[PDB]
């Protein structure tokens, strides 16, 4: 209250910060804040976007579930106060980044209508199509499998949108390579849980009968208590593990993002996995995984009242089913019910796009231009096919931004593969070298060996690693085409022997 | 025929009992086979709930006679048949009456083995078919008046033989029956979980880039209906057909049925978000393979108006209606984006365009939109688009229109650039394009409009060459190129960052052959505020600049006219930089160098200067000195 | 000790990551088959070994043995979150081995060059500075491009003492392989070899090599 509006900033980055970590520190001094809010537009004109921003960011922290009248309050401001797109903007960015998507679409919708190029209409139109479909998918009810469903339906409706914006914003510059995907694999998880949610339902959908009739339920060859669900819930569960590997491939890749991002995206494929495990060692054989989460649970350490969600979340699932592991047998009696409360638990914590989804920092990349003998076009080269190949492939690392701000490049593991165009497919040149660049620029000799007619693809993966020791895989991934011919002096003696 | 109704289905998905009674009768006869599985089997699960649920089955399932023969169908035994059937396949491996008359007289156990020996016969023939897609005719499965009763078999079949019957397998087996689809419907109503994964079978065993193949027809048929059966799910079948690269005939059918299904007007249609996607998208498999879809539309020359293609364009075109009227305000970005799309059209997917379709793009180019932000980029989309596709403008009426447009444009190229407020990024470009084509680089040409159109496509130069004609003899000459030179707006924060080609370098190549004093354009108002203007580091063009500068401002342009002659800067306009800091420190350095070279070249050069007796002004002493 | 305290770290964070009940139990063998090894072999300094990880954990072997593998993994990480860190004396004057390879120097650009299939001898040259037995350890290590390592032991007469703990090597290596189209890089490097794996305990020069194919 007696900030004279140039402490004020300084303050609410002091009170997010310190949000940040326990959630009553925020939940219960609501109307205050706004109450220092609504004056903002008379007590101050030349610097009204930073301390308004500000409080925004405040405001949201401290709304946990959902924004009331107070809500419409901050529009009214924003409209009657001096209020400029990009600061609409960055107040739209800090509430979807805080998981208050009901304030993110109606500013993005007030967006829409701004701007020139067309590339920024479609990520604003993208935006705000993500942000509605978490709003609509905020209104769950617990335990109740049929809203779920329709619910999910509806929201997997709008990321389809959401997406295909998205994917039209893309250019040959910033080519939203993490945005677009992440967002993918997310609409991916979500359909993986409706196909569970719609297999557990349909377990009363006449499963037994198909056991029993096919043989006799005592002692059933197609399993322990056979069933048709038997089969979707291996489906299921490998699909699942295949999304959450999916995520790895993702986190592999960015290797840019602070160390917020990568928290984020690890957490996703830890709730991934969680259901396969779930799954795995609730329907499946129980005996057989019989372990214990004999391990250090809890603890708070977590940087965000999201992560710390999550892992209350875990554990919750994680102590449920280790009770139920034995009650029942596989026939899965109430095994749904534990099911379809981790689903709505899992969906019930909203989202939050994470920095590095808006704003990159610390571009870094390879360029790994190999010099070979050139072939300007894609027309195969030549090699006697009895003596060898070298290629000299060249590399450079190059920083647009402060080279190290968080990850510095150790070393580039290249990775050079062959495989036989024509046809273990011929893998047998397939090698790697660790070269450091010393100041920017890195050359290694490879050699390659092959006695094929048929031509050959060469393929080189970069696959970064940093200082404490990591894959990192990134890096162009180059292709070249190698011809493969003989000498007519080898080909007569071949003949004749 | 009827197929089962969404919400029927839905409310079988959410195994929804009270819907159920909602339900109308003859949705209730097309699900029977579920329904009554669910209220005769032994219960999976034991809760309450589920009994009272199996309570209301109960009292919904009065009213058919069909349970009773269901019933006596599940009375068979179906051990033996499982064995026979097996044994009758590896047989295959190594009746007077029609199939219909035998199935109607014969018991429920004969209709059984019947039907079951031909959807396995039918399998065989699609697992030897090697992708061949073919025909196979039964009278049982086209006779409409036992469809229902074979229908419901056929659920009980599938129902219980899991093994001997994978779901995947007797759909793709069942495409092949004349009322594939309809059977497909009802049967995948019957078991709702294994949508998404029939929906995936088809798509993956269906082929690439064939939309007229009489397969290709009925697969994408039946997957319209699957979808119309569940809107709500329909577009991820969108999504599995884009991932899966095959079927863009259905790919864009399913777009055509959502946005026929949502009506929202304010924003851009998701038709043309889906399209910008797919042909400006990063990927470039699909863009290869959409590609390929629109040139195989387009060489079918027949006019088949039912084709997704000709749907796509009438509904693009229609679309472009709406928007064309000046131009209003808020149309300018979603004018913008329709334009992009249509010259990806053209350019990387070679669609031609008829000759309505020349017209209305024609009018759209020529809108006149407001001078904000958006207009200034819309134009330049425009006047792109003009310069890459000159076959869009064959007739002198086109011609014309576009010659009065570009009239209109060049009073207002800066003028535009001052109310939008913005640095003119045409007007800039406008210039160079008017210097590649004096000096006959079609090549720049082509990299530029390419860079400001963001896709890479392909154009004939003749193509240019002919408007070339019309673009260096009348709407700009030397005269004109030098006006808009002065005017155009001087290069910000300059430096080497700054890539491309600035107008620095139109700039100095105008000065090279002096066309600005043989038409009397003062050239100082604009070098001086651009020097003023340069940041760190030093574009490697300043220095050759103000070489050819000052050698202007001594030099004349040609001997019979000793009068060409550059205004030097003032004196007084020199201190204000020295004063001191208002501004930079290569600010002051070029300029230091400016006035050392200018001092040094008056001696230099003294003789044409006496010859001339135009001895400019020698700096005073005071300025000289104050010259740190 | 420190090795076996690394031993239990593995360990641990396998079991971690593994639920195979069986091949937890296999590991939990094994590493208490290594703690008795041990223990029986430095049978000595135990006493002086207080309050140590091994110290507490021998104290508390047999329950140990008694229990499953999966609580016992448990114990091991409880055991080294509370475990101490020992003191190491210092010892009286020594030094740590150095070898520095003195021809080839490397940096010649002009590539040797040989008939294919045949041999290029390269000579080796290098300064060892305190070890202790060269002759029975040291050997010389030739990493061709293509991925192949060749372990090279020089001779027992290849190793002049000169002076007190400052042995010179003298050899040469062998050197072929089929025909290349340009120069590549032969890595030459001294390994040290222990009683089983070996260290490398020198800076890896390049060799330019040129294999011609036969002519007529």
């Amino acid at each position: 209250h007696s900030a004279q509006d140039a402490a004020r900033i300084l303050m609410c980055h002091c009170l997010a910060a310190i949000a940040m970590q326990l959630p009553v520190l925020g939940d219960g001094m609501l109307g205050d804040l706004m109450e220092l809010y609504k004056v903002i537009g008379r007590s101050a004109t030349d610097k009204q976007q930073e301390l308004l921003v500000s409080l925004a960011t405040v405001i949201f922290v401290a709304s946990q579930k959902a924004l009331s009248v107070e809500s419409k309050a901050v529009i009214k401001q924003q409209l009657e106060s001096v209020s400029n797109g990009w600061t609409v903007y960055r107040i739209a960015r800090q509430a979807s980044r805080m998981g208050n998507h009901d304030m993110a679409k109606e500013l993005y919708q007030s967006l829409l209508t701004q701007v020139a190029s067309e590339h920024f209409y479609f990520w604003l139109n993208s935006l705000k199509e993500f942000s509605h479909a978490e709003q609509c998918l905020t209104g769950l009810q617990e335990e109740n499998y049929s809203s779920a469903l329709s619910c999910i339906a509806e929201s997997l409706k709008f990321y389809h949108k959401g997406i295909a914006s998205l994917t039209a914003a893309s250019t040959p510059l910033n080519p939203l390579s993490f945005q677009c995907e992440f967002v993918k694999l997310r609409i991916d998880l979500l359909q993986a849980f409706s196909q569970l949610i719609c297999t557990c339902n349909s377990l009363k959908t006449s499963p037994p009968p198909a056991i029993a009739t096919t043989i006799a339920m005592t002692l059933g060859n197609d399993l322990q208590r056979c069933g048709r669900i038997s089969n979707q819930m291996k489906q299921s569960m490998e699909e699942f593990r295949s999304l959450a590997s999916r995520y790895g491939d993702l986190y592999q890749a960015s290797f840019d993002a602070d160390s917020a991002t990568l928290r984020n995206v690890e957490l996703q494929q830890q709730s991934c996995l969680l259901i396969s495990h779930a799954i795995e060692a609730l329907i499946l054989d129980p005996e057989s995984a019989s372990f214990q989460e004999y391990g250090s649970t809890g603890t708070a350490h977590a940087d965000s009242e999201y992560e710390r969600r999550m892992m209350s979340v875990y554990n919750h699932v994680l102590e449920e089913v280790e009770s139920l592991n034995r009650k029942y047998t596989p026939v899965s009696y109430m095994h749904t019910a534990c099911l379809c409360n981790a689903i709505i638990a899992l969906l019930k914590v909203p989202l939050s796009f994470q920095r590095y989804f808006f704003q990159k920092l610390q571009s870094t990349s390879i360029k790994l231009a190999l010099s070979p003998s050139p072939r300007n076009p894609a027309e195969p080269i030549a090699v006697q096919n009895n003596q060898q190949l070298a290629l000299k492939v060249e590399g450079v690392v190059q920083h647009g931004s402060k080279p190290g701000l968080f990850r510095k490049i150790q070393s580039v593991c290249l990775n050079v593969s062959s495989t036989l165009q024509s046809k273990i497919d011929n893998m047998t040149n397939e090698m790697e070298q660790r070269v450091e660049p010393h100041n920017d620029y890195f050359s290694t000799q490879f050699l390659l060996n092959f006695a094929i007619l048929g031509t050959h693809n060469i393929t080189v993966e970069s696959s970064v690693k940093d200082a404490n020791g990591i894959v990192w895989k990134t890096g162009p991934r180059t292709t070249i085409f190698v011809k493969s011919l003989e000498d007519p002096y080898s080909q007569q003696i071949r003949l004749q022997q | 025929l009827q197929f089962v109704s969404p919400f029927a289905f839905e409310a079988m998905q959410k195994v929804d009992v009270v819907c159920l009674a909602s339900l109308s009768d003859p949705e209730l006869r097309l699900l029977l086979p579920c329904l009554v599985r669910m209220a005769l089997c032994a219960p999976a699960d034991q809760s309450q709930s589920w009994a009272q649920d199996k309570k209301l089955i109960l009292r919904l399932l009065s009213g058919v006679e069909a349970v009773n023969s269901i019933v006596a169908l599940l009375s068979v035994d179906f051990h033996a048949l499982e064995q026979d059937a097996s044994k009758e396949q590896q047989l295959r491996h190594k009746l007077q009456h029609g199939l219909t008359l035998e199935f109607e007289h014969s018991d429920s156990p004969r209709r059984l083995r019947l039907v079951l020996s031909e959807l396995l016969a039918i399998m065989n023939k699609v697992s030897e078919s090697n992708g061949e897609f073919f025909f196979k005719s039964s009278e049982l499965f086209e006779s409409p008046v036992y469809l229902e009763e074979a229908a419901d078999v056929l659920c009980i079949l599938q129902a219980e033989l899991p093994s001997l019957l994978p779901i995947v397998d007797v759909a793709e087996a069942l495409l092949h029956v004349r009322n594939g689809a309809w059977f497909l419907c009802l049967l995948v109503a019957n078991v709702p979980d294994s949508f998404n994964e029939v929906c995936r079978g088809l798509i993956k065993n269906g082929e690439r880039q064939d939309e007229e193949s009489l397969g290709g027809r009925r697969r994408t048929d039946a997957l319209r209906f699957l979808c119309k059966m569940n809107p709500s799910q329909a577009l991820k079948v969108r999504g599995m057909v884009v991932e899966e690269c095959h079927l863009p005939g259905l790919g864009v059918a399913l777009t055509l049925d959502h946005t026929k299904n949502e009506a929202c007007e304010d924003g851009v249609s998701d038709l043309v978000c889906f399209v910008s996607g797919l042909l400006l998208g990063t990927n470039a498999k699909v863009r290869t393979w959409f590609g390929t879809f629109i040139r195989n539309g387009q060489q079918r020359k027949r006019e088949t108006s039912s084709s997704v293609l000709w749907q796509m364009r009438r509904q693009l075109l229609l679309e472009l209606m709406g928007i064309l009227p000046g131009l209003k305000e808020e149309h300018v970005v979603k004018a913008s984006a329709l334009l992009r799309l249509y010259c990806a059209l053209m350019g990387i997917a070679g669609l031609k365009p008829t000759e309505e379709e020349a017209e209305q793009l024609l009018q759209l180019m020529t809108s006149r939109p407001p001078a904000t932000p958006a207009g200034v980029r819309f134009v330049s989309l425009s006047f792109c688009m003009l310069l890459a596709f000159s076959t869009l403008v064959s007739t002198p009426e086109q011609e014309q229109l576009m010659v009065v447009w570009l009239s209109w444009m060049i009073k207002e190229e800066a003028y535009f650039e001052s109310t939008s407020g913005v640095s003119a990024s045409f007007g800039e470009m406008l210039l160079l394009v008017a210097m590649y084509f004096h000096s006959n680089q079609l090549s720049a040409i082509i990299d530029l409009v390419c860079s400001t159109l963001g896709m890479k496509i392909v154009i004939k130069p003749s193509s240019l060459s002919r408007m070339k004609t019309i673009f260096t003899q009348e709407i700009f000459t030397e005269q004109v190129v030098t006006a808009h030179a002065v005017r155009v707006p001087v290069t910000s924060n300059l430096s080497a960052n700054i890539t491309g080609f600035l107008p620095i370098h139109c700039i100095y190549q105008l000065l090279r052959s002096r066309s600005f004093t043989k038409h009397k354009v003062s050239i100082k108002d604009w070098i001086y505020r651009q020097l003023c203007e340069t940041s760190t580091p030093l574009h490697p063009q300043l220095l050759p600049l103000i070489d050819v500068y000052i050698n202007s401002i001594l030099t004349p342009a040609s001997k019979s006219n000793p009068e060409a002659t550059n205004q030097p800067v003032t004196e007084q306009e020199i201190l204000n930089i020295f004063q001191g800091q208002r501004f930079s420190i290569t600010a002051q350095l070029l300029v230091l160098y400016y006035i050392l070279s200018y001092e040094e070249a008056l001696l230099a050069n003294t003789k044409t200067l006496a010859a001339m007796q135009r001895k400019p002004k020698s700096y005073s002493s005071s300025l000289m000195d104050q010259i740190p | 000790h420190m090795r076996l305290q690394a031993k239990a770290l593995q360990l641990i964070v396998t079991a971690r990551t593994t639920r195979g009940l069986d091949p937890l139990f296999g590991m939990c063998e094994k590493f208490l088959q290594e703690v008795d090894f041990f223990q029986r072999y430095f049978i000595a300094d135990l006493p002086h070994l207080q309050d140590s990880f091994v110290d507490k954990l021998l104290d508390l072997m047999p329950r140990l043995m008694t229990s499953k593998p999966a609580e016992v993994v448990k114990i091991l990480q409880t055991m080294l979150r509370q475990s101490a860190f020992l003191h190491l004396p210092l010892p009286e004057q020594i030094h740590k081995a150095s070898a520095t390879i003195i021809e080839p120097a490397g940096e010649s650009d002009n590539p040797l060059r040989f008939t294919s299939g045949l041999v290029v001898a390269l000579d080796v040259d290098a300064t060892l500075e305190h070890v202790q037995d060269p002759q029975n350890t040291v050997k010389v290590q030739v990493l061709y491009p293509d991925g192949q390592a060749q372990m090279i032991h020089p001779k027992p007469a290849d190793f002049r003492n000169p002076g007190p703990g400052r042995h010179r090597l003298i050899t040469q290596v062998y050197l072929s392989h089929t025909a290349w189209t340009e120069a590549c890089q032969v890595e030459v490097r001294l390994l040290l070899a222990y009683n089983e794996g070996t260290i490398p305990f020198s800076k890896p020069v390049k060799v330019y090599i040129m294999p011609k194919p036969a002519r007529r």
